[PDB]
RNA sequence: GGCCGGGAACUCAAAGGAGACUGCCAGUGAUAAACUGGAGGAAGGUGGGGAUGACGUCAAGUCAUCAUGGCCCUUACGACCAGGGCUACACACGUGCUACAAUGGCGCAUACAAAGAGAAGCGACCUCGCGAGAGCAAGCGGACCUCAUAAAGUGCGUCGUAGUCCGGAUUGGAGUCUGCAACUCGACUCCAUGAAGUCGGAAUCGCUAGUAAUCGUGGAUCAGAAUGCCACGGUGAAUACGU
């Protein structure tokens, strides 16, 4: 229950419980648990130590949680520092991909703000 | 010889040919259960067969078309009745009470110029 | 209406038991026109109510239906300009439909897992006076009983 | 965006300026409109002054923004706030 | 075996011009199959019939187009010959293929 | 509308069937799979050179005897009102008021 | 394999006819007009839906579809070209789509429609790629070929009330297609992330039967770009004492 250095949950069934890492979904989740031959209808509560190390093997191929998070900063921060259009829209806590902003657009700006 | 009878209902088209013989019914190069999943098609197919109370002496051989479950299910039903009142015309005014002979001419209203659908208006504001 | 031309629409009874109060109260619990689902939880909160009481199968639907039933409500009347509350007789009909509507109205609202549960309970509860449906109907007794002085 | 298989797309005029400079020697900012035109590694260096509806911009060119286009560092709306 | 198809905006122009076609290839000595009342196509369109705003009023047209067929069976060779002078309505399109 | 607009569509159809086989073919080598890249890079160098009235996509539909940019229906070649003033007057074979 | 020879019976196709007219019976009614019930019949009293809008009112809308009196400009209020803008954003309002879940989500297997478009076009089979798509390439100016497998539905299993195996907004990376040209400012695919949202205050809207509600399909516009508009089918309700 010590994977990719984080706890996961015991009671629920594998796909289900390995995409609570940080950079793995369903479609990785079940890469990862086919590439060394578990069911998808197993508890991670009852499985032994061996095939444990197997998952943290194969869990170990990608760039996942702190290690992923690390260069989203700087492909953030290089956007910003350089000065193109998205830099600006970054800065200014607005859309990037050219939505409406004459409305909506509440996700990237909050909740309204009375005068 | 065979009897014929014809029936029509939504824009299901029936044809079943009758015969004297012991309750076998063909729909389709299909058996009766293999076709109808719900039980209440197959209720409103057998209803007048058991009414005159004829299954165990006929035989029964249909083609369908067009419609959907219960459209073709009252196809049978109306087509089944010809038939029978074609093989004997005593039973014309038993029939007819149990509502039966008379087609059901209910169909699809048009959708009309600023509606969503034939009656659904949109929403009005006053101010 | 102003004009007294509507009538009665014919309805066919349920396959499997013949019963035209079966029929009105899968419409009365059927949503978006999915009539195949609403036969379904009719079937299983019926057989469950069935085997748990013990007594039969169709008899404990209507003695719960029976025990719901009111036979007096509450309108509107004026005589001088002045609006009133006045007790009226209910229909057998009316009677059904209304015990019908706040029987299904009663189920809705639980925290069990199905939707034939809650129709087995509220079944029960009706047949043994302890569902919401029973306060409703002695609310609406009450009230009637209430403003008896306007009765005409 | 355009299909990998198509390649880059720059205008045929302004890569002739920009590989004139290169050759003669570094210069003055090369005034032009394309800022539909791709940034290029031969362009490092130098500046280049695009047009943005009303004036021209310079822009200096340095290595990390190989890739884009020249009208994403030129805006074209002037927005201080409200009230 | 020759196949001739007729195509026309009304149902009355085109019947006249089937019947004179199938009666003079007749004549010829061959022996002739049809016609072949053939679907219809119903074209529909609706415009608006404001010259500003005034959404919600239009006016819907239609365009219905009739198809016949017929053939004709071992035919002689003077028969090709007849239907090449026939000289059918104005207003009736018609083809033939062998 | 305007006749400046009038002439500019009757230039632009002239400028883009004058250029058809020239642009066809200089498609047709950029999309090959199978070319030289300096010879991808000289087609489209080349095809780049050549007016941009000569693309047929920079036509607009316009109605035949007002010139409307809008409304208009390719069937007939003419805007919605131009339309109904002819087909009401019997001028259109065939059509007349539908009704179902 | 309607697959073949065959057949014109059936469905259907498209032309012409029949039928429904208070026609018949009984009662009331001023013998009438008319109303009520009944026989028969597929349909009974305007069978269902559509087109059809009197004399006029609002000095209602449109001089930017078009036409037109008067006034106004004429090396400019006329004409050409490139780039930008019509897509901005502390905010308020109208009309919609997706949800807040168990009558449900997810995986596998299995049935039943109507209507319409196609020649600078619809583009099948086969091969390649996880996918968007790519290569090669028959048929079709069409009851022939392509678009193009309907979905809800049914059987089995799993989920067991959690902001969840509900929700898919936002954002990063890598791509496909159209078009000279996807930065401002296109559409779509894969991987990664996973916001508000637990049914909505004062108020307010639509609908009388194949109607409301719910699920799918097509077209015009158009190089590319629908949650809008115009059409077509599947399932299929509750209630109307009375003014
Ligand atoms: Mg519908
Ligand atoms: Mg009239
Ligand atoms: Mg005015
Ligand atoms: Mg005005
Ligand atoms: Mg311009």
């Amino acid at each position: 229950a010590r994977i990719a250095g984080i706890n996961i949950p015991d009671h629920k069934h594998a796909v289900i419980a390995l995409t609570s890492i940080y950079g793995v979904g369903k479609t990785r989740s079940k890469a990862i648990l086919a590439a060394a031959g578990i069911a998808e209808d197993v508890k991670i509560s009852e499985l032994s130590e061996g095939q444990i190390d197997t998952l943290r093997d194969e869990v170990a191929k990608f760039v996942v949680e702190g290690d992923l998070r690390r260069e989203i900063s700087m492909s953030i921060k290089r956007l910003m520092d350089l000065g193109c259009y998205r830099g600006l829209r970054h800065r200014r806590g607005l859309p990037v991909r050219g939505q409406r902003t004459k409305t909506n657009a509440r996700t990237r700006k909050g909740p309204r703000k009375p005068i | 010889n065979q009897y014929y009878g014809t029936g029509r209902r939504k824009s299901s088209a029936a044809r079943v040919f009758i015969k004297p013989g012991n309750g076998k019914i063909v729909i389709n190069q299909r058996s009766l259960e293999q076709y109808f999943g719900r039980e209440t098609a197959r209720m409103v197919v057998r209803q007048p067969l058991e009414l005159v109370d004829m299954v165990e002496k006929l035989d029964l051989y249909i083609t369908v078309k067009g419609g959907g479950i219960s459209g073709q299910a009252g196809a049978i039903r109306h087509g089944i009745t010809r038939a029978l009142m074609e093989y004997d015309e005593s039973l014309r005014s038993e029939l007819r009470k149990a509502g039966f002979v008379t087609r059901d001419a209910r169909q699809v209203e048009r959708k009309k110029v600023g509606l969503r659908k034939a009656r659904r208006r949109p929403q009005f504001s006053k101010r | 209406p102003r004009r007294r031309v509507i009538g009665q629409r014919k309805i066919l009874p349920d396959p499997k038991f013949g019963s035209e109060l079966l029929a009105k109260f899968v419409n009365i619990l059927m949503v978006d026109g999915k009539k195949s689902t609403a036969e379904s939880i009719v079937y299983s909160a019926l057989e469950t109510l069935a085997q748990r009481s013990g007594k039969s199968e169709l008899e404990a639907f209507e003695v719960a239906l029976e025990n719901v039933r009111p036979t007096v409500e509450v309108k509107s009347r004026r005589v001088g300009g002045s609006t009133y509350q006045v007790p009226v007789e209910v229909r057998p009909v009316r009677r059904n439909a209304l015990a019908m509507r706040w029987i299904v109205e009663a189920a809705r609202k639980r925290g069990d897992k199905s939707m034939a549960l809650r129709l087995a309970n509220e079944l029960s509860d009706a047949a043994e006076n302890k569902g919401t449906a029973v306060k409703k109907r002695e609310d609406v007794h009450r009230m009637a009983e209430a403003n008896k002085a306007f009765a005409h | 965006p355009r299909s990998l298989k198509k390649g880059p797309f720059i205008d045929l005029h302004l890569l002739k300026k920009v590989e004139k400079a290169v050759e003669s020697g570094d210069k003055k900012p090369l005034r032009t409109w394309s800022r539909r035109s791709t940034i290029f590694p031969n362009m490092i260096g130098l500046t280049i002054a695009v047009h943005n509806g009303r004036q021209h911009v310079p822009v200096f060119v340095t290595d990390e923004m190989v890739g884009h286009k020249l009208g994403e560092f030129a805006p074209t709306r002037t927005y201080r706030g409200h009230a | 075996r020759i196949r001739i198809r007729l195509k026309a905006f009304d149902h009355r122009l085109i019947d006249q011009a089937t019947a004179e076609i199938v009666e003079t290839a007749k004549r010829t000595g061959a022996q002739v199959r049809g016609p072949i009342p053939l679907p219809t196509r119903k074209e529909r369109f609706t415009v608006l019939i404001s010259p500003h705003v005034n959404k919600d009023a239009r006016d819907q047209y239609e365009i219905r187009t009739h198809l016949r067929l017929v053939d004709i069976v071992e035919p002689t060779e003077k028969t090709v010959d007849a239907l090449m002078r026939l000289d059918l309505a104005a207003g009736v399109d018609v083809q033939i293929s062998l | 509308a305007k006749q400046s607009m009038k002439a500019r569509e009757v230039k632009r159809v002239a400028l883009a069937d004058k250029y058809f086989a020239k642009r066809a073919e200089l498609k047709a080598i950029i999309s090959d799979v199978n070319a030289s890249d300096e010879d991808r890079w000289n087609a489209v160098l080349k095809l780049q050179t050549l007016p941009r009235d000569s693309s047929p996509s920079r036509q607009r539909n316009r109605c035949r005897q007002t010139g409307r940019p809008h409304g208009f229906l390719r069937k007939f070649g003419l805007s919605r009102i131009k339309v109904r003033e002819a087909a009401m007057r019997g001028e259109i074979p065939g059509l007349k008021k539908a009704s179902w």
